[PDB]
Parts: C-alpha cells; structure tokens; sequence
C-alpha cells in the first residue's frame, strides 16, 4: 500500500546513482568483442564435415 | 495525500533516470556498426530429429559437455536426450503433467524441473529434492552447482535455493509482475530476469538486491539471455521484438523487429562469439538476427507448432530448437 | 486534451438468475488521461514505467464496478460512442466500451 | 445528479417464428440511481444492505417487459447510449444469449 | 408521448438477406400508432392499451419498410444489437437473431 | 424525401492472420426509388429489375466492391450512419455478415 | 475534406491451463486513400498497395504501431468521429480470433 | 446521353404496360369465385413408401402412364419406381453425384438428368447415349418435348432446344438475367414458361426463340413452375413464402396463395388434372393443398422430416407423389 | 453495351403491343374449366378402393 | 397508522444497528496484529493421492478420529476413505448422480449427503439407506450432524433446517435468510451456527430458538462458505467476491478481508487451522490460498489439481488439511 | 404484509439491543488465544515423524 | 536462405533454376554450389508466382 510505493522510492535512487557510460563506448566494447571471437563461433563460419559432431 | 507525494516524486526520479540515459546516448549501436561487413547469408539446416515426445515440449536445456542435453513435455515426461546417437539417455515420469521449465546442472550430476506445480525437483542422475514456498507457478530455473540453484515464479519473485536442505537464501523482489524466464551471468555473480511487467532487472545474487532496472517492452518479457561477455543481454517478448540492452550503458541499444512478424518470442538465445541472435517464434520459424546490424540472417523452419524454447551449445557447434509439436530439432 | 479510452472486461461463465460478473476492469488509451481520469484507482501492476504521452493498453482497475468506472468518465467529461461484443465458448466473453473527447 | 444505469436479460431459447423471451431483466448501477427510477420495483432480494452511492450488480425488475424498464428511465431523465448482445452456442441444442442495455445520465 | 419501440427479425439461410418476420416489441399503445393494418394482432389480440406486449409482427417482410414508417412518425435508431450463432447429412443451418432500438 | 437504406457484405476466410477485409460484393437494401438516387447507375438490377419506384426491395447489389466508396456516396447523398451489426459464426470456411443503416 | 475511413484488426487468443488483455497484431486501415495520408502521414504502411493513385478507395493499408487508441486519437484531432463498431468473434488447447471493426466519418 | 435515351424508352415502357395491366382489372378472382362452394377438408395418407435412395432427393418426373416414374438423389443414382408395386425398374449410377432434375420421356424410351456437371445426359431405356454439353451454368431443370428434342434450363440464365440425334443446341432463349431455375411446357409444346432468380417468369416461343410476355411480383427467386392444364394459365413457387397464379391471356398475376405462420420458400409445384387444386412443396416439410379459385389451405401432407423438394401429378390425377431430403418418396392419395 | 440496352427495348415494345383480355372474363373461363372436369379429377372426389391402383 | 410506524421503526432500527458498529470500532484488525511478527512460510506438501472418483467431487468432510472423511462426487457415489493407506471403507451408490454436499456423523456411524434431489439422507454404516429428510424446496447446499438423532441442514429456497432423524419431521425452520443459503458451520458447542447465503450476508442462529441473533455484511457477491473460529466468538466467509471476510460476534462488524490483487476469483470452501491462525480456502484458479488470520497475508498456496478445488477440510487434531476438487483426486496436505 | 413487516421489526430490534464490545479488544482476544495454542497447531508448527502419521 | 516460404520455382537447366518466396525476393539458384547466383529484389509484397 504506503509501504509498498515507499520502497520502490528508496529502490530508484540507488538505480540513478550510477556510473553510466556512453553508448558510443559501450557498442564498441561489444562490437570490438564480437570480431575477437567470430572465428570461434560455428554458426558464423562454418566447420569442415569431418569436424562436424552432426555429420 | 501521502501516496500522491511518493507517485509524483517516484515519477521524478523516473524522469531523473530517464534524462540521465538520454544525455549519455552521444550515437546508436546502429551507426557505429553501419560500416562492419554484414554477416550475410548463414545456411542452416536440421542435421538431427529427436523423436519420442508425446506432447508438447515446454522447455529445453543443454549440458555443459555440449552432448546432452533435457527436455520438458507436457506428457509428464522428462527425457535427456544424447544429441549426437539420438539415444535416450534417462526419461523420468513427472508428478505433474504441467511443466513450464527445465535445467541442467553444469556437473551434470543434477537436472531441474518446474511448473504449475509451484515445485522445483532436483533429480539425482547418479525425485531428490522438492523445492517449496514459492506462492506462484515456477517459470524458470538455472543451477548455480549442485547445492545452489536459481529459480523465477509467478509471485514475481526470484529465489536462491540451498539444494542440500533449507529454502530461500536469498529473495529477490521488486518485480510487479510474473517473472518468466533469468539468466545467468558468466561468472554467475549477477542474473537479470524478464517479467510481465514489460521490464528487465539486474540482480545481485550475492546481495540481494535490485541493480538496474532495463525498460522500454511494450508487452510481457517472456524469455532473457545473457550477452556472452556479461555485460549485455537481450529480451525476448509478447511485442514481436527482440531488444539488446546493455548493462554499462543502463539503456536499449538496440531493437530487433520486422513488419511482417507479428508474434511474440518464447525464447533467446546468443550464439558463441554473440554475432548472432537467435529468437524462438509463435509463428513456428526461428529468426536469426543479426546482433550489430539488426537485420535478419536468416530463417529457421523446421516445425509445425510455434517455438517455445531455444539453447546454444557452450562449444557453439549446434543451436537446438523446441516447439509444441513432438518433435526437437537441432539445427546447425 | 481532446482524447480516447477504451475500457472492457471478460466474462467467465459456465454451464437464469446469473448476474454480470467481471473479474477484472482494464483500462486502455493514452496512459496522460488514465491517470487524469482515475487517479489512484488504477493498478500500473502490469506496465508502471510506461512514459506520460506514450499509449498502453496494460492498465486496470483496482475497483470491479463497470459503472462505477463509466461513471467517473461521465463527469471527467467522456461520452459512449460504441460498443462490441465478441463471445464464444465454460464460456468467455470480451465486449469492449470506448470513450471520446 | 448524473449517472450511469446498465439494464440486460438473458434469452433462453431451445431448437421457426419465436418471439423474444424474457425471463428476467437485471439493473446494474449506482444503488442511489437504481432505487429513483424504478422505486419498489426493484427486487433487492440478492444485494439489499448495500448504503446508497456506492455501486452494485445483483438487482432485478418484478416485471417481466424490457421497454416498460426503457419508458421509465426516459421519463427520469436517461438516454441510451450502446447496446451489445452476446449470444453463442441428445439431439436438440440449446440457446443461451445475453444482451446489455446502457443508459447514459 | 415519451416512448420506446424495439423490432428485431430472425435470420436462418443455408445471397441477399432472407427476413422470415419481422417482430415488433413495446408498448402496445405506441406499436398500434406507428403502424397500422399492417399488424398482426393473432398472437396478442386483447392486450389493452398502455400495457406492455412483445407478441405482435407486422404482415409484410421488409425491414427498411417497418424502419421508414417509424422515422415518419417521428422515432430514431438508437442501437443495433446481433446475435448469432450455429441438421442435414451435408450442410447445416444458420439462425441469426438482430434487433433494432427506436426511442420517443 | 425521408427514408431508410441498409448495405451490408459477407465475408469468407480461411484458417490454416493477416488477411485483409474480404469484400465479395456489397447488398444494398431499402425502398427502391431512394436505391437508384443515391447510387445511380452503379447498382445492379440483375436480380430485380423490374421493381416499380415507391416498392421496397431487397434484391439489388453494386457493381463495385469498396465499402467505403459506398459510404462516401450517402454521406453527400444527405444519409448518415445510426447503426450497425455483425453476424459472423463457424477444414471449413469462416462465414461473416455485417450490416449498416443509414438514415434519412 | 467530407468522407469515411473504417479502423479494424484480427485478435487471436488461445487460452488452456482473465487476465490477457488486448493484443493487436496490426491495425488495418481501409477507406479512400486520400485522406488516409491526410489523417496519418508516414505512419501508415503502403506494402501491399503502394501504386493506388490518389482520389481511388482501397482496403490493403496498416499502421507501423499497433496501438488502437492512439489511431483513434489521431482522427479525433484530424476531425473525425466514431460512428459505428462491429465485432464477428468465432474459434488439448485450443485458439481463438475476434474480429473488430471502427468507423470513422466526415 | 445515348444510353439514357434507350434507358428511359425502357421505363417509360415498362411504365405504358403497367398501365395496360392495371386498365385489365376490373375485378379479382376471388371476388367471381366466392360463391364457389370449398373444396372442404379432402383427407390423404401415404399409400406408398419409396425406399432405397441414400442421400437427399432433388427431383422427381412421373411417366405418362402414371404409374413408372424417375427420381434423382444426390447419392449419385437414378432409380425408376414402379409406383403400384414399388419395384424399382432400374438403377442408373450417375458420374456426377450432384443432379438436380430429371425428366421422362413421354414415349417412355428415355429418361433424362442433370446438375453440377453442367450437362443434360440421356438414358435410352431401350449406359449413357447422349451428353449434351455447351452450358456454361448448372442444369436446373429439363423436359422432353420428344424422344428428339428436350428443353433445359440453366445457372446460365439462358434455356435451350437440343437435338437430341446430333447433340447441338437448336434454339436458343435468352433475356433471363438471372439464374433460371425450372420449366414447365405447355400441353402442346409449342410454347413453355421458365421461373428464375430475377423473380419473374417468361413464357417462350419455342419455334421462333423469342420472349412474348414477362410476368412479374414475385419478391425473391422462383425455383418451381408449373402449368395450368388447359395451358392458359400457370403458378409458380418461390423463395419469397407465395404461390402465384399468372394468365397469360390476362397478362398479369391473378392470385397469391400465402398463409400466415408459412414463412418458408417453395420447391416444387404442381396441378391437380381438373386444376382445382394447387399443390406446393415446402420448406418447412409440409406439402399444403391449396384452393386454386378461393385461395384457402385445403390440406396440408406431412410425412417427411426434411423439405419437400419435388412433387408431381398423374396425367389421370390418381396420385400425388412427393420427394424430400429424407432419401423416401411418398405416394399420397 | 449499346447493342443490349437497344435490344431489350424492342422485346418491351413487343411485350407491350399485345392483345389483352379483361380478368373478368380470363378467371370466368379458368373457374368453367375447373368445374367443367371437376368429375374427372379423382383428388377431389375420392374413387372407390376397387378403382384405385394403390389400395 | 399502522404501517407507517412499522415502516419508520424498520429504518430507524437500521440506522442504529449501523451507528452501534461504527462506535465500537476504535482500531482495526491489520493495526493491533501489525507489530506480531509473521509466521513466515510454512510449507505443506502432498502427503496422499486419493483415486478412484470418476467424476466431479463437490464435498468433503473430515470424521472426529482424525482418519476416516467421506466425499460427494457427481458420478454418484460416497466414498469413505481411510486416510492414512489410501484403502476404500466403503462405496455407497446414491440414487440421485447431483450431490451438492456430504457430512460425516461426530458417532461414526451415519452418513448424510443432499444436493439437486431437495433430500437429505442419512446412511447407516452399521450400506443401505436409512432415513429420507424431505420437505426443502431448494437444492440441499450443506449438512451437518448435530448428532445421531439430530442434523442442521441448509438449503436453496433460502431457509435452513433441524431435524430430528428419529421423526423425520422438521423441528425448527429458519426462516430468515431473503437468499439461497449455501453454506452452515457449527459453534463449538453446536447450540449455535452461521450461515453463509447468496444475499451477501451472513447469519448468526439460534438452534433450540429459532431465530437468527445477528447478521453480518460486506460480502460483494454468494458466500459459497463459512467456518468457525475455534473459539466460537469468529467466523470466516467465503465469497464469489474473491474474498473472505472474518466477522465477530461480539462485535457484530467485520474485523478482516483477505484479498490480493491478481486474485479475480470465487472461494468454494474455507476452514481454519487448529490454532485458528491459519485460514485455508479453496478458489476456482485451482489452488488453495493459505492465509494469515492475523496479519492479512498469504503465507503460501496449494496447488495440486487439475480443475478447481471445491472443498476442504481440517482435521480435529489439525495435523493434515484435505482438498477435493472436479479433477476427480482428493489430496491430503501436510 | 402488516404483520410480516411487524415480525421483521422484532428481529431488528433483537439485533440492536446486544451487549457490543470495541473491536480493540475482540481482535485482542483472538489475538491472545492464537498465541496461547500456537504450539498445539502443527499446521504452523511441524511435528516430529514419530507423532506424523503420514510421514 | 529464403526467409519466406517458397511460392514457385522453375527450372532454367538442371543446373540452374529460379525461385519466388514470400520474403518478397526471387532468386536465381546454382544447384551445384547452393547459393544464390542472382538475387532479385524490389517487391514489396509477397512473391506468389513467377
């Protein structure tokens, strides 16, 4: 009731004092991640048959 | 009056928040992704039918030896299927027929399921345990280790159990609504969940307590997964588009959605390297969509019932699909 | 402020003296005049973070009197202007109520 | 002063010319309203303690005629505003069908 | 001469619309005035003036003739509602009840 | 010249989402010399052809198939929407009929 | 400009195991195509009728959003009014559909 | 402006020939015929019961010797009765089971049939002998003016004349415009008069090929027609609930045989021989006995629980017979 | 087009330009018929069983 | 002059009842119980499966020893069951297939049941038909013993009943109900009981006089049940309303609603714990809510069946909670 | 209706002529009984396998 | 690779043939290799024949 819309209050000042960081850094630390292991990942760059479980 | 004081200063802070996540959008994943060569055209096709379900599979998961793997029907079946012979390895008849979720312990020691029951079992491979006290039906579940293991309930709390005995180490509330799917992150010190509530909310698993809160869903958040590297996750969800948020950046980076589908998500699922967004459909196809450029790489057709659940081998190798209809399919 | 809500329930009835039952009011339209025109009687259970100006459909009543809710928008300045029933079978039925300028 | 009043019957029909069927007509509303226009008619039988100005469901009219209920509230001062009928269903069937009646102010 | 009229037809066909008969509901006072001859009175014959009746149909089969004589004698359409929903070895059969509101 | 008219269509679809209003032909009902004013020469008499000005009539359809364009043509034609119905019940084929009045 | 536009879309449900509220895949819009521009501007999708010319009445438009009340509001303030609905709703577990229409005139 | 000039010749024609019809009437029928005394009450019961027949039964043709007859079910079968001893002569399996008339010969050697499929087929009683083909609608009706030639209706909304030796259509009769849904001819086959679904009946030169008269007031499709037996008159059935009695020297509808709590349409009608008696099948599974003078219900048979779809009349007027959905046939006298 | 809007005026003009007769005397010779043969038709006077096919 | 005082006296006669109640309420329930310290959750869990009902179980109720409780299933039958092997006492054919309840005898020795047949009968187990209790005009809603000779019923032409077996005449009619009586629990000490109705009311009778004492509202909807605190001063009600309300008696006013949001459903059954802090209540959603009396929340849910669970019931001792519901299983909870 | 109204005055009148008491001290009382028998509840209280005769 | 379902498709030679989808594009196949040659785009519709 009271109580309940009272903590959600003291729940969203802790959700605002954060340390947020441009998306501009946060894409290129994502995209920078995604080429480092793009060859690792089968389903982007296929594998030869004989290394295929499924074959 | 006292609740109008806090509705208008809860707003506030809302708008506090939401000015704060505006001023640090300087560009768009979008952009700065524009010149990065598209990933293409990716062919798939089904390399296995798992065969023997009787009903409809409500839920799937993968072992960490990316070889076995679960399945939840709503026959009151569970069965651990071996991926590459196609045996059936265990089948355990279920108390109830209504099951909404299944897991997979990383020691493959140990197997989850849940439901309508409001129970979670823990299932010894070498029932256990009957995990109570959750007021809703139990949507989803992800082991921690053998004695810890996460779960999601409509009541719209999450709960950190002790396997071994006791319950609830540790409640997770703030959720207004039911909780339909969580995921772990990497290290498993942090897990954010999806909810009814059309909002997103990363948890401290050690502190118990709400981090962030994600939003901008237009309907139910009915499946989550983590971006390989923990510091991102995308949304499945009722409003027929899939969104990437990220963590750091405490916003949406990016939405992933198509005129010509109408229809809500039941699952996501990242593949290795995180290129790829897998999404399980109602429309029985599973969309596969690009993470950096939004678009979409292809199409996975293999069922006749929507897709009600997805997973990716920790290795990569294979991403298996589970629809209403008996049939598992995995797809490569 | 010239807008539009639209409220409706569903019925829940099975195999006469039965009277109309609604089990839950829910109330959509933009989510500025939801608030104008109900105040704190609505329940945001299901969409709290939804930004004024932007529209929902995901907002209902903590209260279960249809008129009492036709009501409130009778003197918060609405008028009826349709109505549609869409029923088929235990028995369930969705009819709607919308509500202009 | 100003009100929203809410009449409806439930048809009761078994399989061709057949009338309409009224088995009995329900008054949903304001309990204040309900009372002025339709004065002893009412049959509180279901919901009668309820305290005037807060809202109910459960009334019925002694009188079996639809537009008798109709005429008294244009002559207290209603107007109808919408109307929505819902109607679905050994060898013979049956019909089970509910139309609502809305009165404006 | 405050008052309400209610008609309605029941629609059952295997295409235009086909109106088996027109029923025509209210008060009998009002139903007499708004339409003449045209009544048919077999089923309530002796209901006296300013009781209510629903038992009466008119002697022709077309709506929008019933309609115009009620705007004509000064009532207007308030609300529509349709009710409908559905025995031969092949194909099967269609009922279809609507009904139509005139006030004052 | 006070009068009332009625167009209404059948729907068919069948289930295997996105399917748009299927618009077979348009019925229009009513007195037929107020049919043939507001819709001229576009209305097919091939049914009933004969029908003499001042008899009603229900057996007359449009040679065109947008409902919208119909509308457009009573509503400066001196005519206005009061009221409307839809019948629509049912691998078989989905059967859905909707009606409109217009007055005056 | 007088004239009429006619609003509607296809509802499914399914439900075997209320608190499922309106759900609704794409808003259709169907009247004359000169005034649908009018009214929504960019917002309506052309896709499977692009070529129509102007002043030529059509039934295969729907909206980029899936939000009824604001394609209601929109013609509220673009001098429109709503004069009519109809809705034609007809259907283990098992799925359902409902039907409903809105029109809009002058 | 050219097609309005031959627009309003048009009206103002059918406007000069409802003048003409009106100026006709000086009196009705049922005013000459009310010192008539009724029929009275004329009691019938089912002395014959066809079984045998597996679906729904779209027409029935008696034979001239009144007594054979031909049925069509929708089974895909033709069975000839024997109506006295209820022996059936002969079993045709059809390739289409979807027929909605047959027709016997007056010489008895053949027997014809048709639906769907589009075609009039021609059974030598003496397998199949003829199809004749080229209408582009469903066969509605067809009857035998000879072993030579038969007349057909069709969803075409034209009729034909076919030479039955060489296949083709002779003449052809147009003007319907609408679905034509039976035929009756003549007592000398040189003229026959077709209902359709434009609600109005047209008698026919059959020689020359060219409508004479159009007869008019029906409210909804005619399924059924059937001749007065002096020729001078006929009644047709219809969707709209009415007989209607129509002469042709008068040129215009003399009587409508309705009755309230009747609201059904009329399949098939028929004459008794003095044509006194009007009878028409119903929907609503009745089969009413109408007074063809006095407009009055004179019975009614009910031995059916499906629609009537067909009836027929002896040429010695000995026998009624009925046909229905039910997959029996009933003999009434 | 043309062609059929001249074509169903000539037929209306032929129907027209007809003989008519006067109802009066049309149903005076159809109810002489129908009592001329009213003997002769056995649904209206039954026959005796002896004289009838189907007894 | 004679109805118009009758007519004044009847209002004003209202009005003070209302203006005594609101006097008497200085604080409320949720106030003097905030600073108890909750129970918490304690679980309960599937002890036993009942099987072998083919139908729709519409009642249940326990036997005094704690072990033995009977069913009312609409295939026909009455089902004694030995509650802790599962083994069937007895199968009793009933000769109407519509049975809206069940009551098992203090003694052991009868059985009564009733429903759409307007008919109580009393079964002796020591299975033939004994007694026939005619005389309702409604649907026999509930039944219960008062002992062998004696059994209160109620009924759905809105008046309930005593009866006297022996007889098998009605000994005392109650009259006071304007409703369909749904539901009766006994006082302790069966010199008194409540009656839930579909007039959204509850009444307070007595069982040698005749007369209902107090009554008791705020129900929005039927009261489909009722129970008794264990003390005997309280009771709980059950609604369509989705709620259940705790009444007292000597405060004549309600002192409790127990409602969560989310929760849009009727109470087919409600009964309290041993202690009395604990009431369970059985919904249409399927489960059964297990409420704080106290504090007002729900400390935890049964869900164990299929279809909606339309009875309950507690055992003397208090050591198991049974349920029944139209999936045709009875499970015993701990 | 004289006298059915008159019996119904009766039975009001028994309704407000009874000894009320401040609801401060009902809930006290029931308050006070829960805690009293609180340990005889094994509802709330489980207890030992030995006196469960289901486990 | 189609995203759509499959409405048509013709052969040029076996080694070759040209396919219509509900994706809106059509495409020109070599069968050997199994990857589009030819990608044709610019409906804005559902492809249903060819």
């Amino acid at each position: 009731s009271i109580a309940q819309a009272r903590k959600l209050v003291e729940q969203l000042k802790m959700e605002a004092n954060i340390d947020r960081i441009k998306v501009s850094k946060a894409a290129a630390d994502l995209m920078a991640y995604c080429e480092a292991h793009a060859k690792e990942d089968p389903l982007l760059t296929p594998v030869p048959a004989s290394e295929n479980p499924f074959r | 009056s006292e609740l109008d004081q806090l509705r208008q200063e809860a707003e506030q802070l809302k708008n506090q928040i939401r000015d704060a996540r505006k001023a640090c959008a300087d560009a768009t994943l979008s952009q700065i992704t524009n010149n990065i060569d598209p990933v293409g055209r990716i062919q798939m096709r089904t390399r296995r039918t798992l065969r023997g379900h009787l009903a409809k599979i409500y839920a799937m998961h993968w072992g960490t030896d990316s070889r076995l793997l679960v399945s939840a029907s709503q026959d009151g079946k569970l069965i651990i299927w071996d991926s590459y012979t196609t045996n059936k390895v265990h089948a355990i008849p279920l108390r109830s027929s209504w099951v909404m979720t299944c897991a997979y312990a990383p020691s493959g020691n140990y197997v989850a399921c849940g439901g309508l029951d409001n129970i979670c079992s823990i299932y010894n491979l070498k029932v256990s345990r009957e995990l109570a006290g959750h007021t809703g039906y139990l949507s989803c579940c992800r082991f921690l280790d053998d004695n810890q293991i996460v779960t999601s309930s409509g009541d719209t709390t999450c709960a950190l159990w002790d396997i071994e005995t006791g319950q609830q180490t540790t409640t997770f509330t703030g959720h207004t609504g039911d909780v339909m799917s969580l995921s772990l992150a990497p290290d498993t010190r942090l897990f954010v969940s999806g909810a009814c509530d059309a909002s997103a909310k990363l948890w401290d698993v050690r502190e118990g307590m709400c981090r962030q809160t994600f939003t901008g869903h237009e309907s139910d958040i009915n499946a989550i997964c983590f971006f390989p590297n923990g510091n991102a996750f995308a949304t499945g969800s009722d409003d027929a588009t899939c969104r990437l948020f990220d963590l750091r950046a405490d916003q949406e980076l990016m939405t992933y959605s198509h005129d010509n589908i109408i229809c809500g998500i039941t699952s996501v699922s990242f593949s290795k390297s995180g290129r790829l967004l897998l999404a399980g459909y109602d429309d029985f196809n599973c969309n596969v969509w690009d993470a950096l450029k939004a678009d979409r790489a292809g199409v996975l057709a293999g069922h006749d019932n929507r897709v009600s659940c997805l997973g990716v081998t920790d290795d990569g190798m294979a991403v298996a699909t589970g629809s209403w209809d008996s049939f598992l399919k995995i797809w490569n | 402020r010239s807008g539009y809500i639209t409220i409706g329930y569903r019925g829940s009835y099975t195999i006469d003296a039965k009277f109309r039952r609604v089990a839950r009011i829910t109330v959509c339209g933009k989510t500025s005049l939801a608030k104008e025109v109900f105040g704190d009687t609505l329940n945001e259970s299901r969409d709290p973070d939804r930004p004024p100006e932007r529209y929902t459909s995901r907002y209902y009543l903590k209260f279960n009197f249809l008129e009492q809710a036709f009501d409130k928008l009778s003197e918060s300045g609405f008028h009826m202007v349709a109505c549609s029933s869409t029923g088929t079978c235990i028995w369930t039925s969705y009819t709607e109520y919308v509500f202009c300028r």
